[PDB]
């Protein structure tokens, strides 16, 4: 076919497939939910298998997984690093301590959620959110990206 | 300020929250002033507003690599204040999962140490073994980590019917897995260099800065709170403390690999000699009544209702009880009024003392040396920040 | 034709360059008890193309930095690495140069700048510290790297890489000169900043710190192409593939096999060893290797003369 | 009982042995052999969507409110599940239903606040609130994670068959 | 020329990639050791340059003088190195 | 497992001990 | 030895119906293996268990297209498996 | 002195080998049955045309066909 | 098992032999069926160009005893 709209969709898809197949994460590793992510990186549940690299610096990172309490002192940093990533960037909040406030919600030093400091795309629930659950959450980010249609909106704009 | 740089909190090195300001004349470190509190969360103040049983989950989060061993310290502390002691089977359990937890911590400390050094294959090799252990936790507690299994009066629920057998198959083999790591790092012509003679700590200085852990044991001081002041039934087992000489990053490492080995000796015994019995004190006053009992007996419902809604009501007093958590001496100073909710609960973290030593250890050292020393202290910022 | 012969010798290498990352993310995987990337495409074959597209699409953020010593640096890195494949003598080379090995030594030397330029361009402390150390070991290793070749040449008779195919018609130059092969292999590991000798851009995030998207990719591509090229130079200079003038491809077939195995070896080295300290690294070259190389250099000016084996020029 | 982890003549045989170790990197080659060995071992990873990591009956996972087989919801609003929740997650307000029975008008578990301790599972006398097996409930928006009575009751109806099997397996232990 | 053709394709391929990249997504000198190393490097480089003619010089009729010369050069530089290893040099 | 008796021997020779006895694949 | 290894690979490829059938399994899972079919649930799903494989991979479910009309052939989701068969897949209960 | 060489061969086993080679290369040339050949074998290799001299007379130079038995020979090179 | 690292390698190998076979047949086809002569020293060029001047306008064309 040639009517551009079709052509555009196909192109977008390719773009989405590339970003969704290779997501390079970065793990601030606040707290413990970091241990449950290292497990994902580990052999039972290989993250790489999916195209997620075990480690990445902020410049080269597609997704930031905030694992653990985002305390008030670390809150300015989180932002900095979120602000130091590329134009196509995403945030997967991991842990009840970062989805909301968790066991430490009413504390004076804990931000009640990272979505008060960084926009969050997928919220993975559980105190130590199971590694399979993170993997489920990373896979749902992949379905979120697949649906994104950036060029078709350009074309229809 | 010698081009002072701040070690990154996000940095892959570190446990995620270490802003180590370091003034460095080129590649030499002149002074390290670690900053802390990037993970302060209020754990000590929050506990004052919670009942004894609802503050147990906080202890698992204080240093969560060592999930349970930490609980045992609060357990012991609350049991002392009540002058109640757990039933015989529960004691062995706590030593069984106490040790399994030590392995879990050492697999974390040795393999994460290497990842910062640059060796990445040991981590994947042993994280698979870790994984298998987590499954023990899950099939005993319900949670992979953050179990809440060791409660103030014993364990929560007896082991599933079949766990012991599997904690055997694993133990029967884990050794080879430690052996492998060895063939990759103990004698690597290169591990030794980056680790040997780095962060040597004298014996007198280690006691002075309150190191109290492998860090002391590595310098040759013989102190294992598990042999000196036995807690639970760690007295009935027989193990050898792995003391070290020429204390340095390499020697202490060897010590941590040796306690992984000695813990398999303690686990074996616990499987060989765990008694038939109950896993929680029979005082409905301290331990919650069995669900069949609370659903058929009035005194049990009343005791279930009051225990869950109000609490233990510990007698007024204060105690400092210290165990030998994998990192080092983990102690809870729990001051308590007669109320069901504690008054103070300073958690002594093996780690607040160790970090402080970073300055006196990493002197005239290169940027890479600092990375090696943070590893040889097994710093989990949860315990330090509390 | 010559143009076609430029596509071949380039594309083919670029496509192979992409498949090395994949065979790195799988060989490291199984060594670490994990499948590696197999879900995108069949057995992960489409995996290298996928992140290439993700990398180019993501924003090439220009830091609040030079704008040339920033864009010249990846262009130079890819240009020199792909360029050094021009004179390589697989069967018969594309551009046969009488002083070929000096071309390879000189072109490699120029890549140290890209590291220096990228580090200055970033204008952040992590980048400058990393670049200065990185430049130091690269040129430090160049000094033994060059002397090791001079020992070889004196037993080959010329600087042209094509001569070694005639020098190694009876035996690999590993048998003789094995002591230097090892020292060429370790130096090849340093100059490609691979693991045992990969202090720059370590878990400490040097000259990629500020580099993301397209610039990241170009060096990136460069490193991996180099990873191959240097391994290929080991597979011509020391492991001489059998050459039959009647059928030229068994030379390239064995060149293919030896290059892949030695390329596999630095992948295997990476997973197997912790990274050396910055001074540990220079301690090796200036203390452990340079005295060995300079002395064995003299032995290779003496072996020819008193064994009446002075090599035939040409 | 203590042990010395690292507590410690020069003969040609010995030295020549030691010099060869430094010169030809003998121990380094030993390390390479170990990794080559595993390369040949079967990888331990699982196809995550197709094959799932095993979780036994006590796995806490995601909260659900059960109902009696007849169809009357089990909760009778004693509200001690609220009392023992460590995170203050469960909010319960109740009023006598017209039937005259006691039921919860609003039961809200804030899952982002919840730290999945499993005490609520423990505390309930009628065992109305249970830790359900599902762990995959990741949500695009924060509001979805907050759960009211209707989501939990719906969660309870969906997973009741497995929840009943899980409680069946572990109740003797409790 | 033949080489030029190849090289300009080489630059073109790289310039094409950087462009695509940009167009598609629409102070302490403490280590004088550092400097020291680098001084050594050229002294060694320059030395290499003196050794670089040795392949042509092998065929020199003299031979005796060749080796006598080459051995002296390698030995005197190595002694330079030696003295780098006697004081606090090359010990960064 | 499924060593085939030759990959296993390369495995045993390279490792220097018997992995067959202590395998990474847990079985019934 | 390896020839029997090769015959096992051939049977796995022939096992998934025709060339097109294995291509379908190949693309969505990236793993080809043959197992007895324990059950097919009413939402389109097929479950297979092999005793020989290690504990992590001996039970697998091959998801089906449009199990609630969602075009699920490519966007496979963990939640698609029904609650009854969830515990069998996670090894919570041995019984199918 | 034995120790100066037995520990220096156990530890520091590079400089020992390094020096040893330095010397062995400084000796073999002096003592060898072939060293002389190098200056000959390379001398003989004919690169520049050999210009012929006028035959004034009474000369041992190979006249006519170079194959004449007179003159220099490289049978030493042959069967070397 | 490890069976799978081979796919990727195959595509590397195949992409490292092409170049060596390609350069060595685009020479034997752009030089009249004969290896491309290697002019390393002035004399090899001379004979190479002398030959050009000998016949046709290309060196591969080689006039024989029958000329
Ligand atoms: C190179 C030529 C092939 C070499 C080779 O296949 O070696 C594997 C072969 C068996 O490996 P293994 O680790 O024993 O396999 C585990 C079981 O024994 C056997 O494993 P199994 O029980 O799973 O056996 C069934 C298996 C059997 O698979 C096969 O044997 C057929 C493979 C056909 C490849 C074309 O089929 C599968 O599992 C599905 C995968 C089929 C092949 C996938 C990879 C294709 C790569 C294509 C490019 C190469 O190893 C050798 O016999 C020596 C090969 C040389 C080593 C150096
Ligand atoms: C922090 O940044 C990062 C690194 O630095 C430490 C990495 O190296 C790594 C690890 C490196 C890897 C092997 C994975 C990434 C791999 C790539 C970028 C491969 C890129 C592929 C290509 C450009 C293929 C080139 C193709 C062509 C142009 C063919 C043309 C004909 C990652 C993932 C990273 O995030
Ligand atoms: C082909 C062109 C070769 C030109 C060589 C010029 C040599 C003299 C120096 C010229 C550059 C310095 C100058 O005066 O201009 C400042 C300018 C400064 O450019 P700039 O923008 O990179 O530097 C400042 C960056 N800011 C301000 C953002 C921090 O130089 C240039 O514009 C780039 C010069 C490139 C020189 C040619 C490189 C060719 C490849 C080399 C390998
Ligand atoms: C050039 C390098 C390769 C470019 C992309 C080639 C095709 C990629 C592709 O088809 O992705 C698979 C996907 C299908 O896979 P998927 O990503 O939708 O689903 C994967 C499901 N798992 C992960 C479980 C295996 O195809 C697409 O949906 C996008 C195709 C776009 C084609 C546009 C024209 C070309
Ligand atoms: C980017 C910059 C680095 C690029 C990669 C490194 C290039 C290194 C070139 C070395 C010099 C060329 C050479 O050594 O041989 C060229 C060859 C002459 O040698 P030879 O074949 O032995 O001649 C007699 C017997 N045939 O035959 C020739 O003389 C061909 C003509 C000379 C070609 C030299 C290379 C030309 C490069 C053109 C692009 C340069 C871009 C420079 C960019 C920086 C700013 C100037
Ligand atoms: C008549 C005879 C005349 C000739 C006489 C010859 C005498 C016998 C030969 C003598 C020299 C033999 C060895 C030469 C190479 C080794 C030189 C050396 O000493 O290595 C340096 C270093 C030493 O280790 P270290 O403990 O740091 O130093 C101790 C002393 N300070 O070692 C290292 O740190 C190595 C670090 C390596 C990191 C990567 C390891 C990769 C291993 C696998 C690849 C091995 C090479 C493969 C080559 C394939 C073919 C090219
Ligand atoms: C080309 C020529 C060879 C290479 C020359 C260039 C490098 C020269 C280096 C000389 C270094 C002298 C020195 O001070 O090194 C002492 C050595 C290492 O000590 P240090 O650097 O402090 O390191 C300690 C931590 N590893 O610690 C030692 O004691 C090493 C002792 C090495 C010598 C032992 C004997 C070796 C055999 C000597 C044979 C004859 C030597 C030549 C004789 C010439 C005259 C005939
Ligand atoms: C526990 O502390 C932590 C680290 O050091 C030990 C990490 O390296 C990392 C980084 C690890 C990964 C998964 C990239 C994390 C997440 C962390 O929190
Ligand atoms: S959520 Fe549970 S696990 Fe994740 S950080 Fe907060 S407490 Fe630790
Ligand atoms: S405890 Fe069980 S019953 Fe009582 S309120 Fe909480 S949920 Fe409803």
């Amino acid at each position: 076919r040639s009517r551009a709209e079709y052509v555009v969709t196909k192109l977008d898809d390719l773009i989405n497939w590339a970003r969704r197949s290779s997501l390079w994460p970065m793990t601030f590793g606040l707290a413990c939910c970091a241990v449950e992510m290292m497990h994902m990186a580990a052999p039972r549940y290989d993250m790489d298998r999916f195209g997620v690299v075990f480690r990445a610096s902020p410049r080269q990172a597609d997704v930031m997984i905030v694992a653990g309490t985002l305390t008030n002192k670390m809150a300015p940093a989180l932002r900095k690093v979120y602000d130091q990533m590329p134009e196509p960037r995403y945030v997967v909040s991991m842990g009840s301590c970062a989805n909301g406030g968790g066991y430490y919600h009413y504390s004076y030093s804990v931000v009640r959620g990272c979505d008060r400091i960084v926009p969050v795309d997928i919220y993975v629930p559980g105190c130590p959110p199971t590694a399979e659950a993170l993997l489920y959450g990373i896979l749902q980010l992949q379905r979120k990206i697949k649906r994104e249609q950036k060029l078709k909106i350009w074309y229809r704009r | 300020t010698n081009m002072t740089l701040n070690f990154g909190p996000q940095h892959p090195a570190a446990h995620g929250v270490l802003r180590l300001v370091l003034e460095l004349s080129g590649e030499m470190v002149r002074k390290c002033d670690p900053h802390i509190g990037l993970l302060h969360r209020g754990t000590e103040k929050l506990i004052e507003y919670k009942t004894y049983l609802q503050a147990l989950p906080y202890f698992d989060r204080l240093d969560y690599v060592s999930m349970m061993c930490n609980e045992q310290a609060y357990s012991i502390a609350v049991e002392k204040l009540l002058n109640i002691q757990p039933p015989p089977r529960a004691q062995w359990i706590r030593v069984l999962f106490g040790e399994i937890t030590r392995i879990l911590n050492h697999i974390m400390a040795v393999t994460t140490h290497a990842l910062d050094i640059g060796a990445m294959t040991p981590f994947f090799w042993m994280f698979e073994e870790r994984e298998k252990m987590f499954e023990f936790y899950e099939r005993v507690s319900g949670a992979r980590m953050h179990a809440a299994y060791i409660r103030p009066g014993g364990v929560h629920q007896d082991l599933p019917l079949g766990l012991l057998d599997d904690i055997y198959e694993f133990s029967k083999n884990f050794s080879l897995r430690i052996d492998e790591v060895e063939e990759m790092l103990t004698n690597n012509r290169i591990w030794r260099n980056r680790t040997v003679d780095i962060g040597v700590v004298t014996a007198e200085d280690a006691l002075n800065y309150g190191f109290s852990g492998v860090m002391l044991r590595g310098s040759g001081i013989q102190w294992d709170l598990r042999k000196t002041q036995p807690y639970d039934v760690y007295d009935q087992v027989e193990f050898d403390v792995p003391i070290g000489s020429r204390g340095d990053c390499y020697d202490r490492y060897l010590c941590r690999v040796e306690e992984m080995r000695q813990s398999l000796r303690i686990i074996e015994q616990c499987l060989n000699k765990m008694p038939p019995g109950e896993i929680k004190v029979d005082d409905a006053k301290v331990s919650p009544p069995k669900r069949a009992e609370m659903k058929t007996s009035m005194e049990s419902l009343i005791h279930h209702f009051k225990l869950y809604t109000e609490g233990y009501q510990v007698p007024p007093g204060a105690t400092y009880t210290a165990i030998e958590a994998p990192k080092g001496e983990f102690g809870v100073y729990l001051v308590s009024d007669g109320s069901s909710r504690p008054y103070r609960c300073k958690i002594k973290a093996p780690g607040f003392a160790h970090l402080a030593g970073l300055d006196k250890m990493s002197k005239g050292h290169m940027l890479a040396d600092v990375v090696a020393i943070i590893g040889t202290q097994d710093i989990v910022f949860g315990e330090i920040d509390r | 034709m010559f143009f076609i012969n430029i596509l071949t010798l380039l594309v083919p290498i670029l496509i192979a360059m992409a498949f090395l990352t994949l065979v790195e993310r799988k060989i490291l995987g199984y060594m670490q008890l994990r499948k590696g990337p197999n879900i995108v495409g069949p057995y992960g074959i489409l995996q290298p193309f996928a992140d290439a597209m993700k990398l180019f699409m993501k924003e090439p953020m220009r830091p609040l930095t030079s704008m040339s010593l920033f864009i010249i640096a990846p262009t130079l890195s890819l240009t020199l690495a792909l360029s050094l494949w021009v004179p390589l003598p697989m069967p018969h080379p594309l551009i046969n140069l009488n002083l070929g090995i000096l071309f390879i030594l000189a072109t490699s030397s120029l890549s140290v700048y890209s590291i220096l330029w990228s580090g200055w361009a970033s204008n952040s402390k992590y980048s400058l510290f990393g670049a200065l150390r990185a430049v130091a070991q690269t040129i430090s290793y160049e000094v033994t790297m060059a002397i090791i070749l001079l020992s070889v040449l004196l037993m080959n008779g010329s600087y042209s890489l094509q001569t070694l195919i005639t020098t190694q018609e009876h035996m690999w130059l590993l048998l003789p000169a094995w002591p230097m092969a090892m020292m060429w292999f370790i130096s090849t590991l340093a100059e490609t900043n691979r693991a045992p000798f990969d202090l720059t851009e370590g878990e400490s995030e040097g000259f990629n710190v500020e580099y993301a998207a397209g610039p990241f990719a170009l060096f990136f591509m460069a490193e991996y192409t180099n990873i191959i090229l240097m391994n290929a130079l080991t597979t011509i200079i020391f492991l001489g593939p059998l050459y039959y003038i009647n059928l030229p491809e068994l030379y390239s077939t064995n060149f293919m096999m030896e290059a892949l195995l030695l390329s596999s070896t630095f992948l295997w080295i990476r997973a197997s060893y912790p990274r050396f300290r910055y001074d540990q690294l220079m301690h090796l070259l200036w203390k452990n290797f340079l005295p060995l190389t300079l002395a064995l250099c003299m032995w290779h000016i003496s072996l020819p003369i008193f064994t009446a084996g002075v090599p035939p020029y040409m | 009982t203590y042990k010395y982890v690292n507590k410690k003549e020069v003969d040609m045989k010995s030295a020549t042995d030691n010099a060869a170790r430094i010169l030809m990197w003998t121990e380094l080659i030993r390390g390479l052999g170990m990794t080559l060995s595993y390369l040949f071992r079967e990888p331990a990873t699982i196809n995550y969507p197709f094959e799932k990591g095993p979780l036994s009956p006590r796995f806490r996972g995601e909260h659900a409110l059960r109902r009696y087989p007849s169809g009357e919801e089990r909760c009778i609003a004693c509200k001690l599940c609220e009392a023992i929740c460590p995170a203050q997650a469960i909010t319960i307000e109740a009023e006598p239903r017209a039937d005259g029975s006691r039921r919860t008008t609003r039961y809200d578990i804030d899952m982002t606040k919840c730290i999945y301790c499993g005490f609520c599972q423990e505390a309930c006398p009628v065992d109305a609130i249970v830790e359900g097996p599902n762990f995959e409930f990741s949500t695009e928006t924060h509001e979805e994670l907050l759960y009211n009575k209707e989501k939990l009751l719906n969660n309870g109806d969906k997973w009741e068959a497995e929840i009943a099997a899980n409680i069946q397996a572990d109740y003797l232990y409790r | 020329m033949n080489l030029y053709t190849v090289i300009f394709i080489n630059i073109l391929l790289s310039l094409t990639l950087i462009l695509v990249a940009f167009w598609l997504p629409q102070r302490l000198p403490f280590s004088m050791k550092f400097f020291l190393v680098a001084i050594t490097f050229l002294l060694f480089d320059l030395e290499i340059a003196l050794l670089l003619p040795l392949p042509w010089a092998i065929q020199t009729i003299k031979t005796s003088t060749m080796m006598i010369m080459a051995f002296i050069l390698v030995t005197i530089l190595s002694l330079g190195l030696a003295y780098e290893w006697t004081q606090k040099g090359l010990e960064w | 497992a499924s060593a085939t008796r030759v990959i296993q021997k390369l495995r045993n020779w390279a490792s220097g001990q018997d992995l067959q006895a202590k395998l990474q694949l847990r079985y019934q | 030895e390896l020839v029997e290894v090769l015959k096992r690979g051939v049977q796995q490829v022939t096992g998934h119906g025709g060339l097109r059938g294995l291509l379908r399994v190949f693309f969505r899972a990236n793993d080809i293996r043959i197992g007895t079919l324990v059950g097919e649930d009413k939402y389109g799903n097929k479950y297979y268990e092999d005793n020989k494989q290690f504990f992590g991979r001996h039970r697998w479910v091959i998801y089906t297209t449009e199990m609630n009309g969602k075009n699920t052939f490519w966007d496979v989701d963990g939640s698609m498996v029904p609650p009854e068969w969830h515990r069998w897949l996670h090894c919570m209960t041995d019984d199918p | 002195i034995s120790a100066f060489l037995k520990n220096a061969w156990a530890k520091e086993p590079v400089l020992v080998v390094s020096f040893s080679v330095w010397g062995l290369a400084i000796i073999m040339p002096m003592i060898s049955p072939y060293t002389k050949y190098a200056s000959m074998i390379n001398k003989a290799t004919p690169y520049n045309y050999p210009v012929p001299v006028r035959d004034d007379g009474n000369m041992p130079d190979v006249p006519s066909h170079p194959q004449d038995p007179l003159g220099p020979s490289l049978d030493w090179l042959k069967n070397l | 098992m490890w069976f799978e690292i081979l796919p990727g390698l195959a595509i590397m190998g195949v992409c490292l032999v092409i170049p060596g076979v390609s350069t060595a047949y685009i020479h034997k086809f752009t030089n009249g069926g004969k290896e491309k002569r290697v002019a390393r020293v002035q004399y090899q060029w001379y004979l190479m160009e002398r030959d050009r001047r000998i016949s046709g306008v290309n060196r591969y064309y080689v006039s024989k005893g029958l000329e």
